[PDB]
């Protein structure tokens, strides 16, 4: 039979698991790796880019912001993220309308979450194929397909998660230097020699996030160098 | 297992049920449109698979409106539906600009309106090839469309069984300075070089003109029009 | 696989559409014989039990026009209520009658949209529609959705006898007279139904329609005994 | 399939949901003229778990009142909109529903779920029961069906409890009840309640009696 | 599979959102004299924010177990629809009125033939008629009342301790949180071995409250001491 | 109020009034006329005190959204287009006339934005009560300036509306955007100077409590 | 296994079987190149089949929007249906911005648009890649789209039947600052790197775009002169 | 949905409609019923489905009032038989309503049948199900003439002088074609219709067991146990 | 208001004021009031402020969409029909406009406010319109040359600004030929003290 456009393409299987669910963790398991580090003066959120097809790396952007205090990365297919960005600046903005503050992190990922697990349940339509690093407020949360979220004080997604996460561990401190460290960290995990090109780094520091532009993530090479 | 159980992708890319309605396209009576600076004319056969029927009252060609005109083969009932959703949207586009459709509009409305059908589920390829013949800014073009919705504008084409036998007729033929009369005499004879008796039943032809003579309307020749010359081909 | 629903078999064609012609031929035999100035129906009508109601095939239209289906009744009926608002709407609100052909131009529309996807039945009625439009004109309705103009058809169980009777004398219609015809018509239904005693003054009921006048029933004493 | 037959010409889902409602705990309920007599069993494996009372009211001043068996969130569904019904039905007519025109109203709802795709049918036996002039009881089948009873059981092995009420045609329908529930239910296993509706008041009755009349049968 | 039933007459997408249940986080409640324990099991040292056990109302709390992301969409259901009474009635429901909503949109779910059942079971604590209560709800959305109940890993286990090793005495709450781990280590070590990893309420119908895990050492402690 | 805008060689100075007034009596003083937009536009309304809010608001998020989805700062046009198919379906009824002023990658533009919907760019600006007041300044200080001109000029605009006009008084506050960025001036002039009044104290005897409860926060 | 192949959800390797056929039918279409400097836009693809009967120039760059064009390949009608499409939202997102719509908008736009056909079911996702390209305030802008919904800032897309190869030829000889004519050296270089170095001018289309102009097609000689350069070094 | 729309409406390779094929086995699956149609009087007798006895006679009823005039029998799913009674009533009294009149049952015999077949419209006053309906009905009235009427879960409807409905409908054809005559009383043809009936009947005939409505141009009555014990001997 | 619009020997030629107003006051004397729709059709809008602006933002994707729908140069006919279509679907939007351009030859459309639309050789709008009708009608000649036309529109709208007191400032003209637009503007410096 033709496509049922009114089917339940997620399910419970015979063993209690998800099937559908279980395949886009897996989708975005594959993603390119990125990171966050807790510290105790802020936050730090770096993510690889890929070269390939002639993308202009400048311009490309890996790490997007959602308001002045919300940073946001993923690991997964673009298109999925790219929607769900669209979604977090709409929750973000609404909340902003509301209450003219800057939306708190476990709100926004409250709100997000609900909207990101309805397409567990929405029929003839399959889960986001993405795992979100989310960072803001002097906390990180990441979440998975099912919209289930976690906060965290060292996350991996993407390649190398596990790890990489153990490897985080080993590579905590102050914020000033936790940069370095965990470009040191996630130097570990990249194909090739990374340049300042294939990196973005976000920092929360104090009260908002901002993406390190490239000459930016230059001078943190520097110092790795 | 073979994908072809809806319009999808089989794992080269292919898309099957519009190769089987290409099969079914391929399998209609031709058609035959020649274009000339002097007039636009298309040719089609009608099988004469009762006697019953009065062929000289049945049409092969619809208009979608004074200046636009298509035939089909294939599943020749699909262009009901084409031509009816063709003739709403372009009326209503020429008269709501008071001036002719362009060719262009006219191959994008025939292109988005075929090709939903190979690009949704609970729905079914067309299966025919059209032939849409217009007149806009003094210009005549014929447009073949394909099951796929690929529609190309064409000096002169053919649609339906026949097509192989005729195209290279077509190519062996110089439509510059040719009379509309040589038009209709030529797609005669190449018509009846198709024929092709011990596969294909008798036909009759329709022959539907557009040219100076009656200012660019479309007009269809009755039999007395042809008759010498299909006795002369016959 | 390509059986059960609308889509090309990997031959190029609709196993549906073609199930649709065996649904026509369900139906009693209808038997039509058109001449420029007069045309006729001829039907066969068995009562489907010792106790049952003959079930009047032919249904008029409007005054000189006549309209009679084979296969699914309800879509027989619709078609009649269909042929009959238009002829209302044509009257009032164009000043005409209805044109033979172009009457059936919404009822092919909605068929061609029923061949076209799923979901939507398709047709399971043929029908011909006799009618005076600058003389007599006589019209086959297919399921697929397409009218064309004939000069004598049968339609129903059985209909390729007579379909053949009437073909090998259709180039005399023009000539032949309203008795010719009528006896045409009772030859083909002869043919279709050899077997004696079936055809009777009850079970065939012949209506006659001329042009410039109105659409009667006729005794069949006088053809059949 | 789902709404739609079966090569044989069977709706296949709706005696799905048929099983489904048998597969429930047993309920039994016996009438005379001016009374119901309703007895309910329940499974005792977990002592932590609080049982349920399944006699529920539909509207307190008609003196109707719900019982079920089969799968209970449908049965909390169906109590709603019968009550519901009732509460409507008096709003929009200023007058106090008919008892039959409830269980009317209430079998078209459970209709409403097997007459459409998208949707899964209750699959619940639900019992309507009332005393104001005289005892009526009807059985909703999961399908829309329903008719009244004078005595009947519903739920787990409920057919050999019929079989055995229509041989039990006792006067004191607290004996029919009680030894028709008695004739499948273990009293180690099963904890058993028993109600009396009476005109338009409600109690139920000593464990004592019941499960000595329970015990004298299947023994 | 869908929600529809079967030869033997059961959903069997719900039996396995059920099963679902069973796999999740230890959640544990238990009714007692002058209030309700709810406790709940995390896979990870979770003082950050509570994540097992949750409020809904100034009388309400509810435990989790099974497909976080459904729990926590019905529990701002809950949350939501116990706001609306209060808008509605200008008061706060009880556990009853919680145990309504959610059983309802579960039961849609589980009845709706193009989606699928919430595979997450809640524990309500609460009071009614000024007594304490203790409901629980599955995702086929029965509601079921308890004076003790557990879901999640070692569901089965730790519900038969109750069934049949906790004592039918009425008690404090302290005793009754002390037999909790009792018979929760009797199941199982590592619920003896380590605490912080542990969520238990205090449910009292005005001044609930969650307990330190230096309370639940002091727990700890006293079981330790009193088998000696 | 008196909310003006003056445009020079590089930027735009958008100048208002710190007041706001129901009927013959003052409202709220120090009130703070220019509303953010973006980093590189700013808006400045006169008219129902709401609608400026949420209107610049409404441009506001679209602005944000689509400086953060395409990493593009956006263009005043684009925030007047928002402003006007939002005003234009309510007829009106929205009352909230806007001077938009901003400085994108194609330089520097100032807007008047009306109730109804309708736009004009213009070199320089005056709106509410103190328009005319304000305008005639500006026709005849207006030239080709640099913004400390600009600046003056703008100013010597709203004081001359805040001297003339009823509903107009207190401070002045400025915003200039520039190419290098945007850079306030709240209260830049206190032109309003109000009288040193001593302070008044009644006798704590001079209430009497009938009954008292005392609640604490926890 | 039926059930991952035909709806667009992810298998247990993690991908969409659909989007991956898609993607090779998008590679069994024909070849296409779009390459950037700093001063212009190159792109250069395979004409299409030379039917004697053909009266119509087919050019596989389209312009969508004033100073913003498209150079799509994959199924025929796919492109044509995307283009359609692209033109469709180019002008209403210019009626929502207020100004001509630039290509990273368009791209993006086209791009959220493709999304759902690739995370629901019932529509057929179009088989088409190629890229959005024009000139943004005066610099040349190129973003890269494909039947897998992605969008990118790229210096130039390479895309079609033996498309890894145009890339490594490519990536291998581009630069930013290349000039005008290497640009044109290179790309079509890496166009031919597909097609085969001894294909005749006739096989293949060659356009530029410059700031101030309209999009302006290679002449037949200035095809020829350009493949005995490329041929020569 | 589309794809149960598309059960629901799959033709045979034989012709009729597959859900049609299959209604018409569950249409039979019945208590058997008798109509008889004589120039003065229109008769329909069934035997009560009583499950068990405990099941009181009185609610198990088989004949529905549908209007002043008009009565409906039924055989197979009983479920669907409410649906079409209140549609039918609806109409009778919609007709009514209109032209003030009672309607011919030859008129509600079309409005129902154009109903059946109407599973995919989507408005439910404009259909039955979303399926053909799994009952045979006996519609009955009085129309300046006494009418019986046969409804098929087809669509089809004939009017007929005798028919028998239900698991006993070929028996008592059988039987009517040598038992039946339209030229007797309405007693002695109550006696006939209830003798037939009883061949089948599973259990002995008793006036409890059996149910009776006889229209006539003076009343639409119903007959009581005590008036069938009349004719029960 | 005057809006003026002429055709030439080899183009268009419009014309108009720059004084908007609401009252006895100037709210702006610098509004440009020749609206481009494409790089060769301008709108002279002329009726109510918000709902003509809103008509040529419409009809400026209108024509540009269709234009690379057909693949050739933005059609001022299609225009004036677009903005017809809204004018009379819309009778709350009080909207009247000159639409004149250059496709393939120069075209004058006149939409009125009730959407009646005239093709004509030479047209005036707006409240100051009314003065100058006879002057218009006497000194247009079939034909002009581009100076000629533009002492016409020069003569025309200047004695609409000595008369209506809606109309002022300095006249803002553009003449649309097949070589593209060429801006113009008399200077209110001579028009004033003449």
């Amino acid at each position: 039979m033709f496509l049922d456009t009114h089917k339940q393409l997620t399910l419970f299987t015979s063993e209690g698991k998800l099937d559908q669910c279980d395949n886009a963790l897996k989708a975005a398991t594959q993603g390119s790796l990125s990171v966050g580090c807790v510290s105790e003066n802020g936050v730090v959120l770096a993510s690889l880019k890929e070269s390939n097809n002639l993308v202009i790396l400048s311009e490309y952007k890996k790490i997007y912001q959602i308001s002045p205090n919300l940073g946001i990365t993923y690991s997964g297919c673009q298109p999925d993220f790219r929607i769900q960005y669209n979604l977090s600046l709409k929750i973000s903005e609404e909340y902003t309308d509301i209450y003219s503050t800057n939306i708190p992190i476990r709100l926004f990922v409250e709100q997000f979450s609900r909207q990101i697990q309805e397409y567990t349940i929405k029929k003839g339509y399959r889960p986001f194929g993405t795992l979100l690093l989310i960072v803001g407020d002097n906390k990180m949360y990441r979440v998975d397909p099912s919209g289930s979220y976690t906060s965290l004080q060292v996350g991996t997604i993407g390649r190398e998660y596990t790890e990489s996460g153990r490897l985080l561990e080993r590579r905590k401190g102050m914020l000033d230097d936790n940069i370095s460290t965990c470009v040191e960290c996630i130097r570990e995990y990249c194909g090739r020699s990374v340049k300042s090109e294939d990196i973005d780094i976000g920092v929360y520091r104090g009260q908002e996030f901002r993406v390190y532009s490239k000459e930016e993530v230059q001078e943190v090479f520097d110092s790795i160098n | 297992a073979i994908l072809d159980v809806d319009t999808v992708y089989t794992n080269t890319g292919d898309i099957l049920q519009i190769g089987y309605a290409q099969k079914a396209a391929d399998n209609g009576n031709t058609a035959i449109c020649m274009k000339n600076k002097k007039g636009l004319i298309m040719i089609a056969e009608k099988p004469i698979e009762s006697k019953l029927y009065v062929s000289e009252k049945n049409f092969r060609i619809k208009k979608v409106n004074n200046s636009i005109f298509q035939i089909s083969s294939g599943i020749e009932t699909d262009l009901v539906y084409i031509n009816e959703n063709l003739k709403n949207n372009l009326i209503s586009e020429k008269h709501s600009n008071d001036m002719d459709v362009s060719h262009e509009s006219v191959r994008n409305q025939i292109v988005n309106i075929i090709h939903q059908f190979t690009r949704y589920s609970g729905v079914r390829p067309i299966g025919i090839n059209l032939l849409t013949c217009s007149k806009y800014k003094n210009e005549y073009k014929i447009l073949q469309t394909d099951c796929t919705g690929k529609s190309l504008f064409f000096k002169s084409s053919v649609i339906g069984k026949g097509s192989r036998i005729v195209k290279t007729e077509l190519e062996k033929l110089n439509l510059e300075n040719m009379e509309i009369r040589d038009l209709v005499e030529n797609g005669i004879r190449i018509l009846y070089k198709s024929y092709d008796p011990l596969k294909d039943k008798p036909f009759d032809i329709e022959i539907g003109i557009m040219c100076e003579e009656t200012n660019g309307e479309f007009v269809r020749l009755e039999k007395n029009q042809y008759s010498e010359i299909i006795e002369k081909y016959k | 696989d390509y059986t059960n629903y609308i889509i090309f078999n990997p031959e190029g064609k609709i196993k549906q559409l073609e199930f649709i012609n065996n649904t026509v031929q369900l139906g009693s035999t209808v038997v039509a014989l058109k001449n420029k100035s007069f045309g006729v129906f001829v039907t066969y009508n068995e009562k489907r039990s010792k106790f049952a109601l003959q079930q009047k095939k032919i249904f008029p239209i409007n005054s000189k026009s006549l309209f009679s289906f084979s296969g699914i009744t309800n879509d027989g009926t619709k078609i009649v209520k269909y042929l009959k608002n238009s002829t209302v709407f044509e009257n009032i609100r164009k000043g005409r009658d209805i044109h033979p052909i172009h009457v059936f131009d919404d009822l092919c529309y909605s068929a061609c949209i029923r061949t076209l996807t799923n979901g939507n039945r398709l047709y399971g009625v043929q029908g011909l529609l006799l009618t005076d439009y600058q003389g007599i004109s006589l019209v086959l309705f297919d399921p697929k959705g397409s009218a064309k103009e004939v000069r004598g058809m049968s339609i129903g169980s059985r209909s390729q006898s007579c379909r053949t009777i009437l073909e090998d004398e259709c180039d005399k219609f023009e000539e032949y007279n309203k008795e010719e015809l009528v006896r045409l018509g009772i030859k083909a239904l002869r043919n279709a139904y050899p077997e004696t005693g079936v055809l009777n003054k009850d079970n065939v009921d012949i209506w006659i329609l001329e042009t410039n006048q109105e659409s009667k029933q006729i005794k069949s004493e006088e053809y059949l005994q | 399939a789902l709404g739609i037959f079966s090569p044989d010409g069977r709706l296949i889902q709706v005696e799905y949901a048929q099983q489904a409602s048998e597969q429930g705990s047993l309920v039994v309920f016996s009438s005379d003229t001016n009374e119901i007599c309703l007895s309910i069993e329940t499974k005792t494996h977990n002592k932590m778990l609080i049982d349920q009372n399944k006699l529920l009211p539909v509207d307190k001043d008609l003196n109707i009142w719900y019982t079920f068996s089969g799968i209970k969130p449908d049965s909390y569904k169906v109590l709603n909109e019968a009550r519901l019904i009732c509460r409507n039905y008096k709003i929009k007519t200023g007058t106090n529903i008919s008892f039959d025109e409830l269980a009317y109203e209430l079998s078209l709802y459970k209709q409403k779920f097997t007459l459409d795709s998208s949707m899964r049918p209750f699959g619940i036996r639900s019992i309507l029961l009332q005393v104001k002039d005289m005892a009526k009881i009807y059985v909703l089948e999961p399908d829309g069906n329903y008719s009244e009873y004078k005595c009947g059981a519903v739920g787990q092995k409920s057919v050999s409890v019929c079989e055995y009420l229509e041989k039990c045609e006792e006067e004191d329908i607290i004996f029919r009840s009680v030894s028709g529930l008695g004739t499948v239910v273990q009293s180690d296993k099963n904890k058993v309640m028993s109600y009396v509706i009476s005109k338009d008041e409600i109690r139920r009755v000593e464990d004592e009696t019941v499960s000595q009349i329970i015990s004298t049968v299947s023994v | 599979s869908s929600n529809t039933f079967t030869e033997e007459g059961r959903l069997l997408q719900t039996e396995y959102a059920i099963k679902n249940v069973s796999k999740g986080g230890t959640i544990i409640g238990l009714v007692c004299k002058d209030g309700v324990i709810l406790l709940g099991i995390n896979k990870t040292e979770l003082l950050d924010e509570r994540e097992k056990i949750y409020k809904i109302n100034p009388k309400v709390y509810v435990s989790v177990s099974g497909l976080f992301g459904d729990a926590m969409l019905l529990k701002k259901y809950g949350q939501v629809k116990a706001q609306d009474f209060l808008y509605e009635f200008d008061y706060d429901c009880d556990i009853d009125r919680i145990c309504n909503f959610i059983s309802e949109k579960k039961q849609l779910f589980t009845q709706y033939n193009s989606t699928r059942p919430f595979g997450f079971s809640f524990i309500y604590a609460g009071m009614k008629n000024n007594k304490f209560k203790l409901c629980s709800t599955d995702p086929s959305g029965t509601i079921n009342e308890w004076k003790g109940v557990c879901f999640g890993e070692n569901e089965d286990a730790i519900n038969n301790g109750l069934r049949n090793d906790f004592p039918d005495e009425e008690m404090d709450m302290e005793r009754g949180l002390f037999e909790i781990f009792k018979i929760l280590s009797k199941v199982t070590e590592c619920s003896a071995k380590d605490h912080k990893k542990y969520e238990i309420l205090y449910f009292k119908n005005e001044e609930s409250r969650f307990l330190e895990f230096e309370e639940i050492e002091n727990i700890l402690l006293r079981i330790e001491e009193e088998k000696n | 109020t008196t909310i003006v805008g003056v445009k020079y060689k590089g930027g735009v100075v958008i100048c208002a009034d710190t007041r706001s007034t129901s009927g013959p009596i003052v409202a709220d003083k120090n009130c703070s006329k220019i509303h953010y937009i973006s980093d590189n536009i700013q808006a400045c309304g006169a008219g129902t005190s709401a609608d400026i809010t949420r209107v610049t608001r409404k441009a506001s998020k679209v602005l944000s959204i689509f400086s953060k989805t395409y990493n593009r700062l956006p263009r005043v046009s684009h925030c007047v287009r928002t402003c006007q198919l939002h005003l234009h379906p309510y007829q009106g009824h929205i009352s909230a006339a806007l001077v938009v002023g901003g400085v994108d990658d194609t330089g520097a533009h100032l807007y008047d934005v009306y109730p109804h919907g309708s736009s004009n760019s213009v070199s320089y600006t005056a709106l509410g009560s103190g328009s005319l007041a304000a305008i005639s300044i500006l026709e005849a200080g207006y030239k080709d300036m640099n913004r400390e001109e600009a600046m003056e000029l703008a100013c010597a605009a709203i004081e001359a509306g805040i001297m003339n006009d009823l509903y107009s008084g207190s401070n002045i506050d400025v915003c200039v955007i520039s190419q290098e960025g945007r850079e306030m001036f709240r209260n830049y002039k206190k032109v309003g100077v109000r009288n040193e009044v001593p302070k008044f104290q009644y006798p704590r005897s001079s209430v009497k409590i009938l009954k008292e409860d005392i609640y604490k926060y926890i | 296994s039926i059930k991952d192949e035909i709806y667009n959800i992810f298998n247990a390797d993690g991908k969409i079987l659909q989007i991956e056929y898609g993607l090779e039918a998008v590679n069994k279409s024909l070849p296409l190149v779009v390459l950037k400097n700093k001063n212009m836009i190159v792109c250069a693809a395979k004409k299409n089949q030379g039917h004697l009967l053909e009266d119509e120039v087919q050019t596989s760059f389209q312009p969508i929007y004033p100073n913003l064009y498209s150079a799509f390949t994959g199924n025929w009608a796919d492109v044509f249906y995307v283009n359609s499409k692209a033109k469709d939202l180019a002008h209403y997102a210019s009626y929502k911005l207020g100004f001509s719509v630039t290509p990273d908008i368009l791209c993006r736009k086209l791009a959220d648009e493709l999304q759902p056909l690739i995370q629901s079911t019932g529509e057929r996702a179009p088989a088409f890649a190629g890229a959005l390209f024009g000139f943004d305030n005066g610099k040349p802008v190129v973003y890269m789209t494909n039947i897998s919904a992605v969008c990118y800032p790229v210096y130039g897309s390479m895309v079609g039947s033996k498309n890894q190869n145009m890339y490594k030829y490519v990536e291998k000889y581009y630069n930013e600052d290349i000039e005008d004519e290497k640009l044109f050296e290179v790309a079509v270089g890496g166009l031919l790197e597909s097609l085969g170095e001894n294909s005749v001018y006739q096989e293949m289309e060659v356009a530029y775009l410059r700031n101030g102009e309209v999009l302006k097609y290679l002449d037949d000689k200035e095809i020829e002169s350009l493949l005995l350069s490329i041929a020569d070094k | 949905s589309i794809v149960s729309r598309q059960n629901a409406n799959t033709y045979s390779a034989e012709g009729r409609l597959y859900q049609v094929e299959y209604a018409m086995q569950a249409m039979n699956l019945g208590t058997s019923s008798i109509g008889i149609k004589t120039k003065d009087y229109v008769l329909l007798a069934s035997e009560k489905k009583i499950i068990s006895k405990l099941q009181n006679p009185s609610s198990v009823k088989k004949h529905y009032r549908v209007y002043d005039h008009i009565a409906l029998g039924f055989s197979g799913i009983s479920a669907d038989v409410k649906t079409i009674v209140d549609k039918s009533r609806n109409f009778a009294i919609n007709h009514e309503y209109l032209y003030d009149e009672n309607c011919k049952v030859e008129r509600l015999l079309e409005h129902l049948a154009d109903l059946s077949l109407n599973f995919d419209k989507k408005e439910a006053d404009e259909k039955i199900f979303s399926r053909p309906f799994g009952a045979s009905l006996l519609i009955i009235g009085y129309d300046t003439e006494p009418r019986l009427f046969s409804l098929d879960p087809s669509g089809s409807y004939l009017e007929y002088h005798a028919k028998a409905i239900g698991s006993g409908s070929e028996v008592i054809e059988n039987m009517l074609e040598q038992e039946f005559d339209p030229n007797v009383d309405i007693n002695s043809g109550l006696k006939n219709i209830l003798n037939m009936l009883s061949k089948v009947m599973k259990d002995k005939i008793n006036n409890f067991n059996v149910e009776i409505t006889a229209i006539t141009k003076n009343e639409c009555k119903i007959l009581t146990p005590e008036e069938i014990e009349q004719f029960l001997e | 208001t005057t809006i003026m619009a002429v055709k030439y020997a080899d183009g268009i030629l419009i014309g108009a004021d720059c004084r908007t107003s609401m009252g006895t006051y100037v709210s702006s004397r610098f509004t440009d009031k020749l609206t481009k729709i494409s790089d060769n059709i301008y709108c002279c809008r002329s009726g109510s402020a918000a709902d003509t602006q809103a008509i040529t933002q419409y009809i400026t994707e209108l024509v540009q969409r269709s234009s690379f729908i057909d693949k050739e140069i933005p059609s001022v006919k299609k225009a004036a029909m677009a903005a017809k279509d809204i004018i009379y679907r819309y009778p709350n939007m009080l909207a009247g406009l000159i639409i004149a351009g250059y496709d393939t030859k120069p075209r004058i459309f006149n939409i009125s406010l009730g959407g009646t639309m005239t093709e004509a050789e030479w047209q005036i709008g707006g409240s100051g319109s009314a003065y100058i009708y006879g002057l218009c009608d006497t000194t247009f000649k079939p034909n002009m040359n581009l100076e000629e036309a533009l002492e016409f529109v020069k003569l025309a709208v200047t004695c609409a600004i000595k008369r209506d007191n809606a109309s002022g400032g300095c006249i803002r003209m553009a003449s649309i030929t097949r070589e593209g637009v060429q801006r113009f503007f008399y200077s209110g410096d001579k028009i004033l003290n003449s």
